[PDB]
């Protein structure tokens, strides 16, 4: 459906087109080798940024939320951005995913696999120093049509990739034990790095034919 | 001139309206001798041709035959829904006359 | 000549300029019989054709009434905000004569 | 007429079915004299060419070859995966006839 | 042969580079008769055109300005950056000879 | 025939490989009489031409060599590695006879 998610970055949209959306820390462009993990990210403590660490960029369900998050990190800032963005199987309820040992569990955030791409950005509100601005950009690159169409991962996708450490008690539970990646409970933290690269190249997969098949649209083969 | 697709296809004989509000579910496309064409499906079953070109064709189609095959290709690809089909259903299976697509 | 679109709306009869600023709803195509055309419409209702290649048409448009359905067909599949359409407004439904995108 | 890339293969002498379900790996083209032509791998090594047009080709082919090496380019870099391609089995590398794209 | 559009530009009388390195504001095309063409503008107010082919033009540009109206209306649709180009200054609005795309 | 971009160019004499194994830096094209080109350039330096259509190309290259600038140009705006290039090196800047693509 077309609802949306939310998050504050001190990146302005300008770096965000050239970046291919909102990455994680280290990720220089979008289809560009890093870790991913789930649990690693939302234990991450939040310096300066939106938990963006780990594989993921971190969202909030509401604009309330992700405007009170934004004046607990990015007070300083004289100018950011609060950038609206579709749901889509590259999101994940982190609270589902990990359950009990959600680190955060009031903040109840999702987050996107292999950062946001920039045409499922929706738009953006400026800050202009602690205040939000009523009017809202809207991206040029964002797709409606497709994005509205999408939802985030359900859990059931997410239990393999939670990326707990193999010795962690989650992993002999339910529902997590029937989803657990080969040396993990009853090597590990290698099938879940491989099982993530997999599932952000079939992600990716999944948006470059959107995108470039737009892009190549106007081709018209009876003019030679 | 007809405003939509369905006034359009009024004004042709042994024709009719298909209405799928669904993307494509396959494309399919030849080169091989006397079969250069393209073929549709969707989830449902229903097959859809561009035909050959041949003598049953005027010389102005020749550039739209084209021009479809085009936009069937890159339908399927963006997953755009298409809204109808005006076809000619004395064909098997029906040949595409014109595409329509919203939402 | 013109540097915009609404002044070279203003060198050709029975032309006006439709300020939409909204993608296109919705793109149809035909390859029929006497109908080699393609039509669009907006969310407010508003429909525009790209004509049948005909006699009120001079051989330099030939290429450019290929190419303006090349481009409305990309403009619908990438959600473009369209502009303005400067069009005829003495056929129905309105004759595109040309597009501006910003 | 034929419904779908498999009974469209057999009607041709020398063709048969590949059941790739997969994207593209590479994509090779050349503009070079006598080798105006494409050339598709797959991870494994599957290999498939669009041929240099010549005398083993009826006019209306022409047209439908162009467009081959579009559909193929196109698959390449929108990493869309192809469900099938007939080919004509009497050519090194296997001379692509038509192309499925499903999903 | 020039390694690069600056000097390409060079080996025209009435030529100039603008150094842009920005996405087009806007496109512009028109099919009216005599007015074959497309406007591209800028943010900094800059306006350029594709002329309308005419006996200025040899027939091997004929090709190449139809090319050129491909590449400014994807150019504007991706919001790809130009990072210069080639313009005829005895031109109103300036007319491009050529288009450099960088990051 | 040959079965990869390697075979290709050592059936000339006057040609070399050149493996970029990276994305195309700029793409510049031009509508200017007599240098309807395009040239492309990669990040160390390398830069390369489309060479524009003259007496040293027969009839089946001209539509092959608008497929290349179709090529890079869609190419350059995907962002999709090149792999290799064969080139004819007795023209500055060398002119692509072939392009390959792989991540
Ligand atoms: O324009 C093509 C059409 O031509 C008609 O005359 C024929 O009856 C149709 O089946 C269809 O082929
Ligand atoms: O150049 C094409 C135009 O010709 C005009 O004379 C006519 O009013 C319009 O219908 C339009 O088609
Ligand atoms: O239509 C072209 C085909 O023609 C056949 O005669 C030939 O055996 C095939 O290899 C293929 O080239
Ligand atoms: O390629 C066409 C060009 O021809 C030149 O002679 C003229 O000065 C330019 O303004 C431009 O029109
Ligand atoms: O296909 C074009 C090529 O033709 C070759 O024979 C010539 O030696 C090369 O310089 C190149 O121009
Ligand atoms: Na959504």
């Amino acid at each position: 459906n077309d609802d949306k998610l939310y998050r504050a970055d001190s990146r302005p949209p300008d770096e965000i087109k050239q970046s291919g959306g909102l990455m994680p820390r280290g990720q220089s462009e979008y289809f560009d080798q890093m870790n991913i993990n789930l649990y690693d990210h939302a234990r991450g403590t939040q310096t300066g940024f939106v938990r963006h660490d780990d594989g993921y960029v971190s969202t909030s369900i509401s604009l309330r939320s992700a405007h009170l998050v934004g004046q607990t990190i990015l007070s300083g800032h004289s100018t950011y951005y609060i950038y609206v963005i579709a749901t889509a199987p590259n999101m994940f309820n982190v609270n589902d995913v990990l359950g009990a040992y959600s680190p955060h569990p009031d903040e109840q955030e999702v987050s996107a696999l292999g950062g946001i791409p920039y045409s499922q950005i929706y738009g953006w509100y400026r800050v202009h120093f602690g205040v939000l601005d009523e009017q809202l950009h809207r991206n040029r690159g964002y797709r409606d049509r497709y994005y509205s169409n999408l939802d985030i991962a359900p859990a059931a996708d997410g239990y393999g990739l939670a990326g707990f450490p193999p010795e962690h008690r989650a992993w002999r539970e339910e529902p997590w034990i029937h989803h657990a990646p080969p040396g993990c409970g009853n090597t590990c933290d290698e099938k879940t790095q491989s099982l993530g690269v997999k599932f952000l190249d079939e992600y990716q997969s999944k948006v470059k034919r959107q995108i470039f098949s737009g892009y190549q649209s106007d081709i018209d083969t009876h003019n030679r | 001139t007809p405003q939509n697709i369905t006034d359009l296809c009024a004004e042709y004989h042994n024709t009719q309206i298909h209405t799928l509000n669904d993307k494509i579910f396959s494309y399919t496309e030849s080169l091989a001798g006397k079969r250069e064409m393209a073929i549709i499906t969707f989830k449902n079953g229903a097959t859809f041709q561009v035909e050959v070109p041949g003598s049953q064709h005027i010389d102005s189609q020749k550039k739209a035959i084209e021009r479809m095959k085009d936009t069937l290709r890159i339908a399927y690809l963006t997953e755009a829904k298409v809204e109808k089909l005006c076809v000619w259903n004395n064909k098997t299976p029906h040949a595409i006359a014109a595409i329509s697509m919203a939402n």
